[PDB]
């Protein structure tokens, strides 16, 4: 069980990994693109450009089940400690408001790459098929070439310390003191 | 010349110590009332007390969550507080002690009634030593200070005043100020600390500001052991600059002894006279002055010193003799007042100030209940004991 | 001069990974990514010394935004966000609420540690801490008690009827809330104050008489305790404070034998050497032939060590007796012959070439001037300083002066500072002066300043045993001897110093090194010059 | 001669403490009658909880459900593989096919309801990097709790002379500075001629503390970057371009080399000099050639 992420992306972890850790950068909440847009971008995006074969079938299933997978595994292998009171915040503020809270329409597709990353992870730790593991290579594999080709538009490389939107925000003395306290 | 000075003291400023082996101690400010008597100097100098603040009146700088923990600090129930003391750091570096509201109360009182005496012209010099904290956020308590009196103070000078300018001499220079008046065109900041492997770590040559306060606040860092001729030097070109291209109307002044040559976690090595006499140089412009006292790790040293502020503001010279006081037992074997300075090595190197004289220079040329609002209420205080 | 500029910059960076950072840089400028600000502050530190080049580079590229630094980033407009309705609108105007400070973020996830203090300082800062708890105690109780015996002065003249029924607010009807409880607290148990706190409230003019007796002696006894530790207190304080002043003092005692060696003064000479050298090459190609100059305001001071000296003649033990009548011989002759001093009052240009033994030894005499220098110009200050000492005459009556040193007779009131320096320095050297004593005695009489005459014994030492080799080597004989011969007070300069350096570069081996000691008689100057290895090339 | 014998007094020992003069005159009688604190989540320390039966701890905010001190749930506290060993799903209705069945339950999402299932068998914890991604990025290693450590990180004498700073042990030569071309060591006699110098962490270069901005040394933080490298952050403004480097890679076969040409190559920065990530091999006629072809054409504009 070997997957491959290619270079760009691996930095797009690795300097996520510096803003949360070192550089103490946390992800901009009120997003202009949600993960439900970059699965629906996606299957528009593959259904119009190869023809129809049947794909279109396991296409969507693969679409809901990552939806769902997304949806329940948002704070159990992602989501370091200082982003944890976020969460919090986001439930809080949704219970105030009567509504049910789910990740895919508020957060960004740079926790889904986290997902990815340690999808080898949590593959080895399961009973699977095999041809059921092949085909969702194939489909991660198809979904890191869809992001290599819009990887301009989509993680664009900005400093919050003086834009409003830089899909990023920063953290303060209070969010320090109960985040790492 | 000659000018009024107001000196404001609480009978229960230093009531509330911190704890034990402790380095802040607002225990000095009643052996400076106990020396500021025994000299003599109440026959050319008025007294009033201020008033304890309320909840509302700490509201312009802090949210209200930080007036809500201020008011409800108890060590006791301090094992479920637990959010609350990390979110505002308390407990963890800044441990609880009794009788903290009224302190912060006091302290702003003190602030504001400085502020709101020197808008209204009743004295030229406004002396609050009780509140002299600078190092306190917004909802952050951090350099030991958790309500920042001065930056009320300064917003209250700025009800009347158009422009007035905020200094600090001494280590552990106040961050909160600086961070509070980073973006504001008429609010100058000027800070005289030390850098490198420091408590605070804040205050670099391309610290400025942004926005409208670019070129707005002036930080120099320092070095161990820095002399009283080499602090001349660094005292007064900048700050005669300083007074003719911003021009201020108020100058807050935190003296403190913690820039003195005895210290716990200070660098220094300044004794009272190069400490009093960058005080006369700014004081020489006849401009009005607030004055603010919140550092020190040392006791005897900066009562000292700060005893020797208020005799050279009051326009006389104290002499060296020291008179009986109930804190008498506190000096040294001299029993003087003399701050006598330490063989700190001068590290500081003249070059090195003369460089930040330019970079200094190349940034400053572009420049060229509330039902008890605007204080103005404080009691008599007119009948003290404290002389021995 | 485009095609010799890289050329040019090449030599100049010498360091290849330099210039391969160099070449990142260029090209980063290069690339559209940098801006010319960013490439003006690099050359600032790249080729801020090159006056010529750096115009030249500004000429032709053609120099005529915010700084955001390291601290204060902007925070989001979800934490600005907060009612705060104490806040009106210049408050608004004048505060930001997108800029937030926090030490941690300077110190990147590592920490900060505080300065390094000695011992004598920390015992200091807890006996200054003992006093704040202990006098804080006391005033905080008698504060304590002037609430309670005005509260009794107003119950004082009422009945019974009222005294019943007293109900009052927190606080005592004072302007403080805490104070009281805070001490009944500190002087109760925790759990049976809130009980008494409670009965005190709720009911007073009954409880009350008792916790004022209870308070009131309790300040007598606390009063008498500080009395009885204040003696001892003020004793250790009047011998820990000096001390704690003392920073490099304390260390000196073995900084002055670290610093002060031959390989130590080798590195400093040859540093000093390399440096001038490579400010010429920079600058022009002739180089300069002074450096580390000495300047010789007075002559009694030769005199003070030669008095150093013969007090150390007859304090060895380890010396024979007429090694000890040479070497005082040749130590008064050194002087009598350097700066033409004929005669002493105490005894009852010209180019000289040195091997590093004789020139250690006269870097050792120059530094014992230099502090001797320091300690005479600040003199005659501490000299009225001390003569007229304005004692407090409420601090004698109560026994507080430091008199641990006025039993036998080291204060310096009275009498002449550096005649007692030389005294105490004469009796040092004889060994029976506990060295403590000294220090203290150094420390106290002109301010913690001269703390580099503490190892005088030791410098002396060291300074006699380098002179003991004057005479023990046979190659310092032979260039003393042609010293002797060569020093005939007459005008021979300009034609007789290459014959000497030829014959001094031949004498010697190659391993010993050169230095030329050029002494001027007018106005006392003189002029070290390091020209190690530049004869025999 | 401090004597702490007979002048300790009676009713206030050393300080810091306290005594039994507290408790015992105190007479008032006007009243007339299995856990570990490792916190395997985030590898970090605060405040924590434990399960009866469990033996792992957790924050308050690193769980499933985010909870509070203040309005924490009474009684026992269980973990999620708590409610999936000692509870449903293995106690009474014990897991025999349960996921065949889940998986025909919930429209056939196979390709994923295993992660779903196991999502149930998982402890919450933070995000870690895997394993196969710390080889790629050799320069950036694992800290003591789990934060980025890259090589911008690292790993009398406090005043008073320092001689040793200016000697290497290298070659026992002598620091000279970039801006003047000097060590300045100074002397004994004159303690205030010595400037203090100090050595780059990456190239060893020698630089004064008057030269460049700096107050003091930089010993906790950071490495100490000299102003001459290439900066990890830029900013030009055209809505702006921060170009946050490349951080490096390894020497396998992700790194990939091309020298095809050296005018106009478009190679915005990342490159090394000699005698996906692109780079392509780069010498110093190219970088001079470039720039002059720049400024020649960005002087009229």
């Amino acid at each position: 069980i070997s997957l491959q992420i290619p270079i760009k992306l691996k930095s797009v972890l690795v300097d996520d990994w510096e803003y949360v850790t070192k550089d103490k950068k946390i992800c901009r909440l009120p997003a202009d693109v949600t993960v439900e847009m970059v699965l629906n971008k996606y299957e528009h995006e593959v259904s119009q450009e190869l023809e129809s074969p049947g794909s279109q079938s396991q296409l969507s299933e693969y679409c809901a089940g990552l939806k769902l997978y997304f949806d329940k595994c948002l704070g159990n292998m992602l989501l370091y400690r200082l982003e944890r009171l976020q969460y919090d915040e986001l439930l809080k503020k949704s219970s105030k408001d009567q509504k049910p809270l789910v990740p895919i329409r508020i957060y960004g597709a740079i926790h889904l790459l986290r997902l990815i990353s340690v999808l080898p992870e949590l593959i080895s730790s399961t009973t699977m098929d095999l041809q059921s593991c092949q085909l969702l290579i194939k489909q991660t594999e198809d979904f890191l070439v869809w992001l290599l080709m819009h990887v301009d538009e989509y993680f664009n490389d900005k400093d919050p310390n003086r834009s409003d939107d830089a899909l990023y925000v920063n953290t303060s003395s209070q969010y320090e003191g109960v985040a790492l306290g | 010349d000659k000018r009024r000075v107001a000196y404001f003291y609480d009978a229960d400023v230093g009531n509330y110590a911190y704890g034990a082996g402790h380095p802040m101690k607002p225990h000095r400010i009643r052996m400076a009332h106990s020396l500021i008597m025994n000299y003599g100097l109440y026959k050319k100098m008025e007294i009033y007390r201020a008033k304890p603040a309320t909840k509302q009146e700490m509201c312009q700088f802090h949210t209200d969550e930080y007036i809500d923990f201020l008011s409800r600090v108890t060590p006791d129930n301090l094992e479920m507080f637990k959010r609350e003391s990390v979110k505002f750091n308390v407990g963890d570096d800044c441990p609880v002690f009794d009788g903290l509201y009224e302190y912060c109360s006091i302290s702003g009182g003190g602030s504001m009634e400085g502020a709101a005496r020197l808008n209204r012209g009743k004295c030229d010099v406004a002396v609050n030593y009780a509140g002299g904290l600078h190092h306190a956020k917004k909802s952050e308590a951090s350099g030991f200070c958790y309500l920042n009196d001065i930056v009320l103070g300064i917003i209250e000078l700025l009800r009347y005043h158009p422009r007035v300018l905020y200094i600090d001499i001494d280590v552990h220079h106040g961050d909160g100020v600086e961070e509070a008046f980073y973006t504001t065109d008429r609010v100058m900041t000027c800070s005289f600390h030390k850098y490198g492997e420091f408590f605070p770590g804040t205050g670099e040559l391309r610290d400025i500001g942004v926005g409208a306060g670019k070129n707005y606040a002036v930080n120099v860092p320092l070095r161990d052991g820095i002399d009283d001729a080499t602090y001349r030097s660094v005292f007064e070109p900048v700050i005669k600059k300083i007074m003719e291209w911003y021009q201020p109307s108020a100058v807050v002044l935190q003296c403190g002894g913690d820039s003195l040559s005895g210290d716990r976690l200070g660098c220094f090595n300044l004794s009272m006279e190069g400490h009093a006499n960058c005080v006369n140089y700014v004081k020489s412009f006849g401009i009005p002055m607030m004055v603010v006292g919140g550092g020190g790790y040392t006791m005897r040293n900066v009562a000292r010193t700060w005893c020797f502020e208020t005799g050279l503001l009051n326009n006389v010279v104290l002499d060296k003799d020291l008179p009986y006081n109930e804190y008498y037992e506190y000096y040294g074997p001299d029993y003087k007042l003399s701050v006598r300075p330490s063989n700190m090595f001068n590290v500081n190197t003249p070059e090195y100030l003369d460089k930040v004289m330019t970079n200094i220079f190349a940034n400053l040329e572009n420049t060229k209940v509330e039902e008890d609002s605007a204080e103005a209420k404080d009691t008599k205080g007119g009948s003290q004991y404290a002389r021995d | 001069e485009e095609v010799t500029f890289f050329e040019k910059a090449k030599r100049y960076i010498g360091n290849k990974h330099l210039y391969t950072e160099f070449l990142k840089i260029l090209n980063l400028y290069s690339q559209d990514i940098l801006d010319l600000d960013d490439l003006v502050e690099k050359v600032d530190f790249y080729l801020g010394s090159n006056k010529e080049l750096f115009t030249w580079f500004k000429n032709f590229v053609g120099y005529q935004c915010e700084a955001f630094g390291p601290s204060y980033k902007r925070l989001p407009k979800s934490d600005t966000f907060m009612p705060c309705s104490g806040r009106d609108d210049m408050c608004w105007e004048v505060l930001n609420d997108e800029w937030v400070g926090h030490p941690v973020w300077a110190s990147e996830d590592s920490g900060f540690i505080a300065h390094r203090k000695n011992q004598y300082e920390e015992t200091l800062f807890k006996i200054e801490e003992e006093r704040h708890e202990y006098d804080f105690y006391i005033e905080s109780n008698l504060r304590t008690i002037q609430c309670l015996e005005t509260i009794v002065n107003k119950i004082e003249n009422m009945t019974e009827n009222e005294k019943a029924n007293f109900k009052l607010p927190p606080g005592l009807g004072h302007t403080s809330m805490t104070i009281y409880k805070k001490v009944i607290r500190k002087v109760y148990d925790k759990e049976r104050g809130f009980e008494i706190i409670d009965a005190l409230h709720e009911h007073p003019a009954v409880t009350a008489p008792v916790v004022l007796k209870r308070l009131k002696q309790k300040d007598e006894e606390w009063r008498r305790a500080q009395r009885e530790w204040n003696k001892v207190w003020r004793e250790l304080e009047q011998k820990v404070f000096f001390k704690s002043l003392d920073h490099l003092g304390l260390t000196f005692k073995q900084a002055d034998k670290k610093l002060l060696t031959t390989k130590q003064l080798i590195s400093e000479i040859s540093s000093i050497k390399v440096d001038q050298t490579n400010k010429k090459i920079h600058w022009l190609t002739p180089k300069p032939k002074s450096q580390l100059d000495f300047d010789f305001p007075d002559k009694n001071i030769f005199y003070d060590i030669l008095c150093l000296a013969d007090t150390f003649i007859t304090h060895t033990t380890a010396y024979s007796n007429p090694d000890k009548e040479r070497l005082k011989d040749l130590l008064k002759y050194f002087i009598s012959l350097f700066f033409s001093i004929s005669f002493e009052k105490i005894e009852e240009i010209f180019n000289l070439f040195a091997n590093t033994n004789i020139y250690i030894f006269f870097r050792h005499w120059t530094t014992i001037y230099e502090r001797l220098l320091e300690i005479k110009q600040m003199n005659e200050r501490v000299t009225k300083e001390i003569n007229t000492r304005s004692t407090v005459t409420f601090a004698k009556d109560l026994d507080l002066l430091s008199s641990q040193l006025s039993e036998m007779g080291l204060d310096f009131v009275g009498e002449d500072a550096y005649k007692q320096v030389l005294r105490l320095s004469r009796r040092l050297i004889n060994g029976d002066l506990e060295h403590q004593w000294f220090e203290e005695s150094l420390r106290q009489a002109y301010n913690n300043k001269a703390f580099k005459l503490y190892t005088i014994d030791k410098v002396t030492q060291s300074l006699v045993k380098h002179a003991h080799t004057l005479m023990t080597d046979a190659k310092t004989a032979e260039i003393m001897a042609l010293f002797v011969k060569d020093r005939n007070a007459s005008t021979t300069s300009a034609k007789d110093q290459i014959i000497y350096r030829l014959q001094v570069r031949s004498h010697m081996s190659n391993t010993e090194n050169m230095f030329r000691i050029e002494f001027d008689k007018r106005t006392l100057h003189v002029s070290i010059q390091y020209i190690a290895l530049d004869d025999l090339t | 001669k401090k004597r702490p014998k007979r002048l300790s007094s009676q009713n206030v020992n050393y300080d810091l403490k306290r005594r039994k003069i507290i408790t015992s005159e105190g007479i008032e009688r006007s009243f007339k009658n299995e856990n570990e604190d490792f916190c395997s989540a985030c590898n970090q320390s605060g405040s924590f909880l434990c399960c009866d039966t469990c033996p792992k701890s957790f924050h308050f905010l690193c769980l499933d459900p985010p909870i509070d001190p203040n309005n924490l749930p009474k009684g026992d506290w269980h973990c999620n593989e708590c409610k999936f060993k000692i509870f449903i799903n293995n106690s009474m209705a014990t897991l025999k096919k349960i996921e065949s069945n889940f998986i025909k339950q919930n429209n056939n999402v196979k390709i994923f309801a295993k992660l779903l299932f196991n999502i149930d068998s998982h402890n919450p914890k933070q995000f870690q990097l895997p394993n196969y991604i710390k080889e790629t990025f050799p320069a950036v290693k694992t800290g003591s709790r789990g934060q980025y450590s890259d090589e911008n990180d690292k790993i009398g004498q406090s005043d008073s002379y320092n001689p040793d700073t200016h000697i290497d042990s290298n070659s026992g030569k002598f620091l000279i500075c970039y801006k003047c071309n000097q060590t300045r060591l100074g002397s004994w006699s004159h303690p205030e001629n010595s400037r203090l110098i100090m050595t780059c962490d990456y190239c060893q270069t020698p630089w004064h503390l008057d030269c460049v901005p700096r107050a003091s040394f930089k010993n906790l933080g950071s490495k100490w970057k000299c102003p001459l490298h290439s900066p990890t952050k830029v900013y030009k403004k055209i809505n702006y371009k921060v170009w946050k480097k490349q951080r490096l890679i390894n020497k396998k076969n992700q790194l990939y080399y091309e020298p095809l040409q050296k005018i106009g190559y478009q190679n915005n920065g990342n490159i090394q000099i000699i005698p996906d990530f692109k780079i392509t091999q780069i010498d110093e006629n190219s970088i001079k050639y470039d720039f002059f072809d720049k400024i020649y054409k960005s002087k009229m504009v």
